């Protein structure tokens, strides 16, 4: 099974299937075995394009709702609010999936640092887009439950991670993120990006060239979101 | 629920990019037995056009896939199978526009620009279901496209003007059944140009609001003569 | 390569 | 305007 | 200049951004020197006749391993015979870990039948550290102290267990006991053996899978650590000191409230430095960050190297917020 | 409030510094032989010069006294050499020990090392020479990094402290050259950076009685000159201090300042503030910002594992007993 469930994975990207290439995927993070870097990114790729096409359509829907709501008419908003919500619906159903998946079957059974590391900032960031769009006790579960799972990462990461390596400077870009927007200390944000960027300064000199262009893309998205909350 | 709010869920589910959705609400406005008025013939064209055409690129990268992989048989019998499993949904949405076609929309218009549009859509889903078809269904689908495309371009050639948007529109799309599907290019060639100098002879009669469209319409027209000419 | 006409 | 890891 | 708001926001900035050059400086001479793993080329010899430290599970001999003119000194980790194995799946964490300055990396093994006439047969792992003593050898020594300097020495201890312990619940794991025993004390490379000895967590036969569970349940160590702290103060001479009875205050907290490794942490730095029952915290925090970096320029002019103590402080107040030193102040005062 | 903060912590920072100089200079100042007496005995190490200098050869020399020993140099005139002022040779043996100058620990009689190239009695110098200004001069004219003018103006600062104690005593230095002039090595803190410099030619120093200013530096002339001499031997102008030390070699020809001015003049080119700075205004604030900067300096160098410099020292010694009015006669010099 395991290496067809990853060709069946692979025609379903090339398709722009991804819902399909969930399935795939799913099946494979199920056995309880070390997925290989290949297997990590086909299951981050599957559930990203998943909810990433849910968000940008509730974010649209609840934008009309905002102009709407300079004294339009209340049958018009009740439809759309109807809408709003069943979009709404969609995204915890993607996220209660690879939440699971993550809880019972990966993270319990990863054997080195690096995958620890990955499927705590999946975790994170599941949790994330959780708090995006709940509000009253339920913002503040997703909020505690998300700053919990970033940390597990983090203190890890200092251990088993080189600070210029991408997956440690993605964790610092993703939880600079949430302190800014879930949190909304953009002080904390500010401190944490910026640590994280001066940490990699110091040894960029080290890497070979395929190394550095991967690395040093992310520090540029650490710069961009630094000169932009600096404002 | 009431019509009025069907329509307002269409408009809002093609600004959301939702258009499995938008599809489903224009089909139930549709089995009303009302006539459509312009606003809400483009809402039910623009839902169903992008419902098919994922399908349509879907099946074109895994039939791709298909010829590269001529090494290996155990891949092969993969490839096949997932192929078959789009092609069959790319048949059901065809099959589900066609049925509306037939049913409520053909028998109630009674008019001709509302006809020509009408079958324009039946002349393409049955084209549609010929990319994929094989064997004598594939010779029944291209019969059948044919015969919506040339009782369009019946009306279309005496009861509009030939600059109109939707005589382009028709003259572009039968004009590309002939290339792609027939196999005849020189018919392609004389039906593009024809509609073509019939439009462009007449332009200073059209007022700006029309030009606009005509003229973007008559570019791609001229852009398949260049290709098919090169 | 070849125009059929656009979706809008 | 604030931007996350891509893919 | 001219306006005192940006001048006092530039050196805050710029005096924080100094205390992670220096800690990061020291981190990289405390962790240099470990040795890389074990390779076909390799060859080994052996120092010992007979143990250079026993701790309660195993035996430690020298062995120098070399190759191609370059060599390290390692110890052959021998198992103690009738010793119990609890958890096997610990072993099998100690070798996936990359190094920490708390835990025992293991630098791989020596294969049967290499060393001839050896104490030991079969294979048997290698160890990076060389030990001096277990902490249950140091407390039958250093409890003979004045009181003041021995809970001073034993919050230092506590400050780096409560790190390796920290890092096993981000991972997923637990120890099942606590022993001093199995706690075994390193000099920490390039400072004066006079200071504090660096603590290595050694007993992964004990470590076993502990799943985190939702964010209001127990943490897995504190009764451990609450039943640990109290043994050792229990050796001192009673005294009236602010930190022995912060540390027993401390005690009762873990075994009543039961928090996370990184929550006793927090109030383990804040009786060795943080602010006291008094406290603000901002001004505080700065204040603190100025005067350490003085210590640290004063003492470099009179010819001096930083000290252990003083690398975990600097670690304290680079790291230190005004809500963790808030946390930190609520656990321990209640 | 900030206020009681920011003027608590700029009163213990400028303790801070007075106690890193202080002992920093206990180290550059440690371990110098205390004067001779009737107990004492020595031995010649070399049979050759162990340094040469236009007008004086030395010679290394062990001395012993109750089972203490030392290493001091004999200072044997050079033949042909002369002495302008006598009375400079007693001022010699008369002043306290300075960072900057040449200091004399006793004498070494005939027969005492019979086997020496010297006869008559030699006086033995504290410190252990090196080369001339004008053999350090001569390798970097072969070789002369882009480097080479910071290396120069942290001579002259040198240069400018001895001319200072000698102002701020009775007396003057009456001719300036770099054929006598000596290099050492910093004590515990050497390095490829700067060395110390002693100031040696104490027969052609002479009394100095005016109270009113005359020229108010008797030595700026020649520095002006000495910095010409430099600067026409170093390469072109390829950084900001060696325009601001072309700008004030004319200044000291043209107002003849006195020494302890021209010290701080030199301080402003290296650390100071600069035009680029209303600039009798801002020093306040910049003292407590470029103090701050220094600490942390030191800080990040024991870090990691690097002892402080001279060129540390020097700049330690200046922001101490820096002040906003010393500060604006400097920039008034120099601008």
């Amino acid at each position: 099974d395991r290496e067809d469930l990853v060709y069946q994975a692979k025609l379903a990207e090339q398709a722009e299937r991804y819902d399909e290439m969930v399935e795939s995927m799913k099946k494979v993070a199920g056995m309880d075995v070390e997925l290989t870097v290949e297997e990590r990114n086909l299951l981050s790729v599957a559930y990203k394009n998943v909810i990433g096409a849910r968000r940008a359509s509730w974010r649209i829907i609840s934008s009309i709702e905002q102009k709407e709501e300079n004294k339009g008419g209340e049958d018009k908003l009740k439809m759309i609010r109807e809408y709003r919500q069943m979009v709404e619906t969609e995204l915890k159903l993607i996220c209660c999936d690879i939440l699971d998946v993550l809880d019972k079957h990966l993270i319990p059974a990863a054997n080195t640092g690096e995958s620890k590391v990955f499927y705590y900032k999946m975790k994170g960031d599941y949790h994330r887009y959780l708090a995006e769009f709940a509000t009253g006790n339920d913002r503040k579960e997703a909020a505690e439950n998300s700053l919990v799972a970033y940390k597990a990462a983090s203190d890890i990461a200092m251990t088993e991670l080189p600070p210029t390596h991408p997956i440690r400077l993605g964790l610092a870009l993703n939880f600079s993120v949430f302190y800014y927007e879930i949190l909304n200390s953009p002080d904390r944000a500010c401190r944490l990006a910026k640590a994280a960027f001066d940490d990699a300064i110091a040894e960029l000199d080290t890497l070979s060239e395929e190394s550095y262009k991967d690395s040093t893309l992310i520090m540029q998205l650490l710069r961009d979101n630094l000169t932009l909350w600096t404002s | 629920m009431d019509k009025s709010e069907l329509v307002q869920k269409a408009k809002l589910a093609e600004q959301a990019e939702r258009y499995d959705d938008m599809a489903a609400a224009m089909k139930a406005v549709t089995e009303q037995g009302h006539e459509l008025s312009n606003e809400e013939r483009n809402l039910l064209s623009v839902a169903y056009k992008n419902v098919v055409g994922a399908r349509r690129s879907s099946w074109r990268v895994i039939s791709s896939i298909e010829q590269k992989t001529e090494r290996n048989e155990k891949k092969q019998q993969m490839g096949k199978e997932y192929r078959e499993k789009i092609e069959a949904e790319l048949q059901d949405i065809c099959n589900d526009v066609l049925e509306l076609l037939d049913k409520y929309l053909i028998p109630n218009a009674t008019q001709p620009e509302s006809k020509v549009f009408y079958l324009k859509m039946k002349g393409d889903y049955f084209r549609y279901l010929s990319e994929v078809a094989s064997g004598d269904n594939k010779q029944t689908t291209v019969s059948n496209s044919q015969q919506a495309y040339q009782e369009a371009f019946e009306i279309s050639k005496k009861e509009m003007q030939p600059t109109h948007p939707i005589r382009l529109g028709l003259a572009l799309n039968f004009s590309v059944f002939y290339y792609e599907i027939l196999n005849s290019p020189e018919k392609a060639c004389s039906l593009a140009k024809t509609a073509f100098d019939e439009a462009i002879a007449e332009l200073d009669t059209l007022n700006e609001e029309s030009y606009k469209d005509s003229t973007l319409i008559m570019q791609l027209l001229r852009d398949n003569l260049t290709l098919w000419t090169s | 390569r070849t125009q059929s006409l656009p979706t809008r």
